């Protein structure tokens, strides 16, 4: 038995890792299907299981020596991907937790540390005209970037007035290049409602941001990519209609 | 004390071969149990080390969520008996009226299974094999015509007198087996026991059969184990006057009660000679087909 | 307890290793002395034990960046070596299994993988005059090389029409420079006879051949040697006569 | 058999949220037990992985 | 459980290490307070416990590629340091054992081996005028160097006619750069008396000396420091008077 060697099998997907930290269970609470006492919709939901509950590789950013960090908004990342997104479009109501496996590996002569974090209801603010006298709002491509994700305007402030200096409150996991090469976060369905639109509302936001900068000598590898992988758990859909998008 | 301890304890002379593995029954293909998702640290089936020398122990139930499958596919077709009980061509004996080949209605054939690639390669999969045999003899003319001739096949075991004539005195067959067939009759068929002095036939003898110096002269006898050299095969006309028809005899071998032992890689180059794994050096071919790029189909 | 750290003590010999793969038991069958029901010779055999059952270091090839691979034929390798070979010469009948410990170590900045394999009855063929129209046969120095061993004519074809592409059938073990630094193969007496000449017949052949080429930068060590070590197990000799050789 | 096994075993529809942690009472601040010197190999509290 | 990962907590001090050898218990005997049958003084001793029983960092030598090795004399090293030395000055009688944690770490591309040794009653001799015809004696700064310690005149001879060739008799521990990065020695009170002056007499001597020289290529770190840390155990003081020093 060991702590750093792990394997994650969901549906027909499988992730292996030999240099990891222990798995974080979000808020000390495993993802679950919705009870008959929490639910309110009378429709009999679809629980497609294997077809949608599986790992998805959606993006791969290049961690350069001077990067501000990126973020993704869930579950807008999958809405056009796979047979999960198909159910999320034909339906009004959706419910699921995720199994995020951020991954980034380098040599032993590289250094740097990422900060993987899952911040629920990550509302994004705008630079108010530089001076503070403009009630502007972010475009659709900033609040719902989707596949490619979005680069932070400023990383210190989390583009919302809140400090990254205390982001390790909500479920997080560091990727420190000298110890681990991947992070794994399991979150349950975090919402005040038993179901939600999945298109309009975004349950949380994945914040992949470096705090200690990537550095390396004149070695033989300057291209160090971070890759994002996720997998819906206990997925439920209700309120069937026509295919609707963004 | 008495006697010495390093003799009392000593495992010298231990007879039984210590078995690291026993055989289990597998009438049907393995069934598949149901599987669910698993997100744990420490339990990791997919990761393995090929360096060890073992095959992947990772089962499909731990690589993908699987359903239940009651597999009842039989494994009988894939057994040594049901794989080798297929009669194949192992010899062609020619008896022309007048040619370069045997012209007196008596041919001698030192019994060599090889010399015919299809039956050879199938057999060459294993190094040691032990089996009884069922030989069939098909006789006809070079056109395939059936003619009223009377042949005599004779089995000449090692050391027995070989026929030097169409009407040799050896054709009395007072002891060694011989068969009298007409071409009008259906193919003659005979069952043959395992008659090697060794526990098994060898398709490979990595050595010389004789002692002393092995100069460039006696270098062709390398790979010659007399244990699977079971003698010669002889055909008659029969005498005494020469035949009236051109004849062809084809020998077919069927194996039964087969027991092969150690497995061998499978030939990928053209066979060139009998009892000799030589190959064309400038015409070395890949084991299979090839494509233009590894990123295309 | 660990899997890669091993020690092999036979007679007055001892091999240590800290970076190994698990030991292969040939055909899942430990070497043993000949029963009274398998044997046929009436002579009371000699079982010299310790004196002959011990490790022998017989060769050390230099693994260059472009090598075809080598082989040895057993038990012709020891026939002139030690007090094992003495018994193998004065006697007609011989029986033993071996404990082969091929060894090759480099740095962590080297790469490459060897393939150690024990192929029983390894009969060697010749290039048939290049065209295929010559029934030539190998010299004595090719079929029975002995101490120094022999370099392959062609490695793809195993100098016998058979492909190396499927050599991992018979008992094998890889030496991959990034994981292990030695291979260990234990074979029993593999023959259709209870005893054999040991001079004329060769029970098997050790095939040490690289598949993934050795490679290294302009470091401080370009001389990477492979060393062959073997040890007879449960040795028996019968049919005593005068000293006879090749 | 009947019915299919991958439905019988299947944990689809599991209602209760599996709790990884339960709440304990803490009316007062945690008390401090006495400690002594310790010079051992293997027992190492201070070393941790953030 | 592991052997090389250790933690040493005494009083309000704490030493961690991840690349160590097992702890040496001196002469197979844990340090202890003085019995009422061994003692002879009738005074009721002070056993200040935590305040004096704790780790002290007193020196840090720079291990250069050509160094003869250094030594320290106990317990003269602490006499001016901390609240231990205060008790050792105001009192006539003293008793304690120590927990020495010599520490020195480098890369994996460095090489060299130190020899940590605790030699009781390490009396130091002088070069007798080079010729042998002078009964000179060492100065105070050589027999009682204290904080900074003293560099050996000659390391082969241990500046006393005795050979370092057999120093591994008394409790020792190697610091070999390719395996460990720290040594730990626990000694009890080694003396023929239950108590002694602590100023006049020195129970033993710590000998930190390299045998296999430090070496490294033109890397990015040539400054490799050895640091000495110690901690009094079961400290007792008796015979109270005024503050007296060297
Ligand atoms: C009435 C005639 C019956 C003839 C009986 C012949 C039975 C012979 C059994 C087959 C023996 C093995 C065949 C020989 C092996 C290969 O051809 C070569 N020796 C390979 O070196």
């Amino acid at each position: 038995y060991s702590d750093r060697v792990a394997q994650l099998t969901i549906g027909n997907s499988t992730i292996t890792t030999q240099e990891a930290a222990n798995i974080i269970v979000g808020y000390g609470e495993w993802p679950s299907y919705c009870s008959d006492s929490d639910a309110t919709a009378v429709d009999k939901p679809t629980r497609p299981d294997v077809s949608v509950n599986r790992f998805y590789t959606l993006d791969t950013k290049l961690w350069e020596k001077s990067s501000k960090g990126w973020y993704w908004k869930f579950p807008d990342v999958l809405t056009e991907t796979g047979v999960f997104g198909q159910n999320a479009q034909f339906h009004y109501l959706y419910r699921s937790g995720f199994c995020i496996h951020v991954q980034c590996n380098a040599s032993k002569f590289h250094q740097g540390a990422l900060l993987v974090a899952v911040l629920p209801e990550y509302v994004i603010g705008t630079v108010a005209g530089g001076t503070g006298t403009e009630d502007s709002h972010p475009p659709y491509k900033q609040t719902q970037p989707g596949a490619d994700g979005f680069e932070l305007q400023h990383p210190y402030v989390l583009d919302a007035g809140i400090p990254i200096s205390q982001l390790t409150v909500c479920p997080h996991q560091w990727i420190n290049l000298r110890t681990n090469n991947c992070a794994t976060i399991i979150v349950p369905y975090i919402n005040a409602l038993p179901f939600d639109s999945a298109l309009n509302h975004c349950n949380f936001g994945l914040l992949v941001v470096p705090i200690s900068p990537l550095d390396y000598d004149q070695g033989a590898t300057p291209v160090i990519p971070i890759t994002i992988t996720l997998a819906p758990m206990c997925s439920e859909f209700a309120g069937l209609r026509q295919a609707v998008t963004q | 004390g008495d006697r010495v301890a390093d003799v009392i304890e000593s495992s010298i002379g231990d007879s039984v071969s210590r078995a690291l593995t026993h055989a289990l029954p597998a009438p049907t293909g393995q069934n598949t149990q149901v599987s669910s998702h698993r997100l744990d640290t420490g339990k990791v089936p997919a990761l393995q080390a090929a360096e060890i020398g073992a095959s992947s122990n990772a089962s499909d139930e731990s690589m993908i969520e699987t359903r239940c499958v009651l597999n009842s596919h039989s494994t009988a077709e894939t057994t040594l008996d049901s794989f080798f009980s297929r009669a194949g061509l192992v010899g062609e004996i020619d008896l022309p009226l007048e040619g370069t080949t045997n012209p007196n209605g008596y041919a001698n054939w030192d019994i060599d299974i090889t010399g015919y690639a299809q039956m050879r390669r199938k057999v060459e999969l294993f190094t040691y094999m032990r089996f009884d045999a069922e030989f069939t003899f098909v006789a006809c003319t070079p056109t395939g015509e059936v003619v009223p001739q009377l042949l005599q096949y004779m089995f000449v075991p090692p050391g027995a007198p070989k026929p030097d004539s169409r009407e040799s005195l050896a054709w009395q067959t007072a002891t060694n087996p011989s068969v009298f067939v007409k071409l009008s009759d259906p193919p003659a068929q005979v069952s043959v026991p395992f008659m090697s002095p060794a526990s098994a036939y060898q398709w490979f003898y990595d050595g010389y059969p004789t002692f002393g110096e092995h100069k460039q002269e006696k270098d062709l006898e390398y790979g010659a184990c007399p244990n699977n050299m079971m003698g010669t095969f002889s055909v008659r006309t029969v005498g005494t006057s020469k035949s009236k028809y051109p004849l062809v005899v084809r020998i077919y071998m069927r194996m039964k009660h087969v027991r092969a032992w150690i497995p061998r890689p499978m030939r990928n180059q053209n066979y060139l000679f009998k009892a000799n794994p030589n190959y064309a050096g400038n015409s070395i071919k890949p084991t299979g087909a090839s494509r233009t790029a590894i990123t295309t189909l």
